[PDB]
């Protein structure tokens, strides 16, 4: 339950001081939300930086993709923060961020590895031979992503996310993922 | 200056004032000969029906009126009571008067 | 969890900008949503551009061309954008856009194929001849809206898609299905 | 996610300018829709046109036959529109729309065929003459109805809907389910 | 989708003119709810018309004789139109409107049987005699209430809905169920 | 559908002290009619509260909690039929004031003694602790309809012993009910 | 169906004068919904009782030592009355009313019994063993709140609750859960 | 049903007080929701406390985490009060209330254990050894965090975790995981 207080909820409050939350598994549904909303923010205030709250467990590889397009194309920064996980495509969205801007709190993990198809594709071998090209060509893709935003190599990332590599927010960190480590702002301990 | 003015499962001197008021129409009918006696229980009666405690004696009055004086006229004009005689009010058995 | 209060959901917003979403399958009910938006829109401001946004695997035939005769019918100019993947019917809407104003994401994949059967249709061998019949009929009349919305022949069109064909937005460009590749508009990026 | 846009939306706009959207299986639910709609407009303002679009995969024969009596009921005229196609019972409706205003989408498809039943009766054959006999009933009224609406005979209408015939809008046009193939009216195409 | 105007939908407006739609099953919830709208139609007029839409399968029996007993007890007189069909329990609902207001539409159609048990009843022979005997009073008590409203006789009843018998309008209207057979308004067929 | 006007016929038919027991008699049911009781009580406690049954009955408990709230609020409770009252319902009707028990002319009534649905298992030592419990609310419903219905306990549980059906006049004569109405229509 | 009248439906309006129903089985979102309304209750008038009224099949025991706690916590004096039935938790929540406002209309029920583990917990011995010394210490708990809300000792409510103990309004009087049984109002025949 | 009142709900009144609730077990639904919450209340007012309830079963490792670092990174204080129960997850939240303001009411129990995978996870033995390790690291964060926030070897914890470890108000006061244990404030008690 999530209590209210116009009617508006938490999660409203938050989008109106620019505040999104991707908090769910991306998908089609939770990524034509997300692109309304950074467009909605851009054009309320194009100069004023846009927080993406990332806790996501992974999801599919088209609805990245929109995700990250309308993240590198609105005018407004984006500042991603990792909260619990960011794991699989929500990585890349995580290090998709503005330079210095991409955040992970001390507890926070990322989890990075190559596309997987569960479940089984069948067809006649000339449909397979298909299918696995388009899965090969996504692989590059997110290789050729990561390498852009973290400055390594697609050769080094490929190697790297051969089996799950999990990452902490000091190693994502000093792998290229984000730029700082959130430290705490309570009050009362400093 | 003067002024003046559950929802469920919870559980768990009247007779000197009709004397007062029934003195106008004793006083009338001495003006006529008349001497108007009101027995114990007649009196009760008449604070009973004639008195309201959520509106106090507001009503009493008009009571008097209808169980009294529309009688006590009507009876004076058929002439079985007259002038020199004492007027009697009882009351018996919801309950009815008699005039003697 | 879409951030709106009381109605500005952000996809009010975009409609009361001429934006329709076609975000889902392409079936009846999101069908007869589109058409009822395009007309309103047409009415609302005739001689206004009206945008439609494509991030749909496809779907059934019948709806697809519900969906184009009355993108075609309308007195406005229709702006495509394929943002995240347009495949199978929604190929064709991208496709249909008013020729200029087709566009894509760079990170856009556009799949076309040709129709095929959900399920199978049992019956008599003469239900079957109509049924087959039919389905060649569908088949033959995507490859000629195809070529009349890219140039090609509608031999090429037969000869592509009888097999799944993958490509990305500076593929679809060349291929005749968008016509620009949108750059993204970052301001710290320049 | 249907937009609104006085707060409205799409439909209710529709409904404002006297637009009944048949974009669902004809039914119980469906046909009372329509028929409480029809009649609303009916009564709202008699002498104007009421507009049918129909987007419909069939369904019953006692629906079909509700809203067919209901639009031929009615005080106003009845311009039906074939959206993106009228299959079964819905193309019965299409050819019910008053002759010159029943009207079709280049690329709509239209679908006539006998009735089907669904499923199956068990009972005993006293009661399965009488289903069949009410089942042939309801074939020889929709034909009678098609023949009615279309111009031609009976027994052209019998041999044609004896196995599925899909039409196009053209076909349709001649074969006298619709009277006109709506045109384009995009400024920008006319203009080249 | 049924679309509202100006914040009254087609059925509140029917309601509004006194017409009560009797569209579905005939069961506790649509028997209570018909009650409540024949009091409510009474009470704010008695001595205008109600009128009862019937495009409904049929249902249970008590169901049935409640909607029957407060039709019957209303002191506004009732008048049932048949659209699409009365079939089963709906059928004497629209043989129970006032002598002369009953009406059915040309292409409506009726039908009556005798009542059938749904399911199976299992228990001792005690039990499942006295459940005959019930049944056996609820067939007679339909009987009765038909002769009663279609001036046939019980014994003539009996005969003819021992299988199911299928009436159109003008056949209904010919066995005493309606008094008329709607007549079309349209001007262009004039 | 419901159709509204201006309020729905429901809440048309509550703000005139009229309680709709259309449902089986559950747990929500029972507390739905408890708090319409109640808050009727509060706000006018001399006026008679109507209540319409039409339901195929339901628990025990349930029905023990609607029939002491009805038995205790000041209101008079005025208990009419419809179209059916089966099991639980049955008490309830019966369960209304005096002279204020009606039904419409083709009403059914049906009595019976308690039945479990299902099967209890456990130990012989619980199943023990069970059939005095179902014995108790037996007798419980054979004394309540007995107090309501002016007949012995003896004489109710003989007829309940098996299915019992009444029509609304045999309901009447026996004690569930006071009037049968009369249709009312002007013609 | 709930109506409503003038706005407000029955359970707003009890709640108003202070009242809380607990009518469904006692588990964590009842217990939440309860103690929300005890604190609320709390704040807005200390000094005023709150009533509770029981009618529960019974439910967990976290849930239930939540709400007890809450009540006996709470500044205000909290009465309870028993409408169809005290079942397990529930029966201790009528107990643990304040003495002398613990009450129960004269044909409820309050049944009583030890705690019982639903369903079966698998695990080695070395676990089997825990669980079993919670579930023991659960049950001595239980029956030291009834002593000491029912005045009895623990052993003889020990030796009660062994098996399901079914008690009436007037022996749930006698033994202590209760103080009075409520006597009807009703005017006539009074 | 919980009844609203004139408007608003016992939850909106709560919140008005800032006093979250986590009623529910932990996952990322509710990790979100609390999240959101937390930010809402420091924005609002940062330099006030924030009550957070807990009453729970507990819940995934992840969302543990994502409320616990939201927890500490706020500027207001968390004041956690447990009700029910705090089992698993939500009794590091217990733990996890600013020093000094952790409290119990006299009947809750908290349970903590270490982490288990109910559910099976498949793969090659190469995958495999990368599970076991990543479980490993978050048993050790989860005694790393009960040891730091209970003043307790981390030693001491993985030693008294290895089994399902209940604790009573009054043990878990001794143990570290609270402060003090709630008492009744009843008016009526105190007087008599």
């Amino acid at each position: 339950i999530l209590p209210s207080f116009k009617e508006s909820n938490p999660y409203n409050k938050l989008f109106e001081e620019r505040i999104i939350f991707l908090g769910v598994q991306v998908d089609d549904a939770s990524a034509n939300d997300i692109m309304a909303q950074l467009l909605v923010l851009e054009s309320l205030d194009p100069d004023r930086d846009i927080t993406m709250y990332i806790n996501s467990p992974g999801g599919g590889f088209t609805s990245l993709m929109a995700i990250y397009d309308t993240m590198q194309y609105v005018r407004a920064d984006i500042q991603t923060v990792c909260l619990g996980q960011a794991a699989s495509a929500a990585a890349v969205l995580l290090a998709a961020g503005t330079p210095g801007k991409r955040m992970a709190l001390p507890n926070a993990r990322v989890l990075i590895h190559q596309p997987s198809l569960s479940g089984v594709i069948q067809g006649q071998f000339s449909d397979l031979e298909i299918q696995a090209a388009e899965i090969e060509r996504m692989r590059t893709l997110m290789e050729t992503t990561l390498a852009r935003h973290t400055g390594k190599d697609a050769g080094v990332i490929r190697k790297d996310t051969d089996r799950d590599k999990i990452l902490t927010a000091e190693e994502a960190k000093d792998y290229g993922i984000i730029d700082t480590v959130l430290e705490y702002r309570k009050l009362s301990a400093q | 200056l003067i002024f003046t003015s559950g929802l469920g499962f919870s559980k768990g001197e009247i007779i000197r004032m009709v004397d007062l008021m029934i003195s106008r129409v004793a006083g009338q009918l001495k003006s006529k000969d008349m001497a108007l006696v009101l027995t114990d229980a007649a009196k009760a009666l008449l604070a009973k029906r004639g008195f309201d405690p959520v509106l106090g004696a507001r009503p009493l009055r008009r009571t008097i009126q209808r169980e009294i004086e529309d009688q006590l006229s009507e009876k004076i004009l058929f002439e079985e009571v007259g002038p020199g005689q004492v007027v009697t009010v009882d009351v018996d058995n919801d309950a009815v008067f008699t005039f003697t």
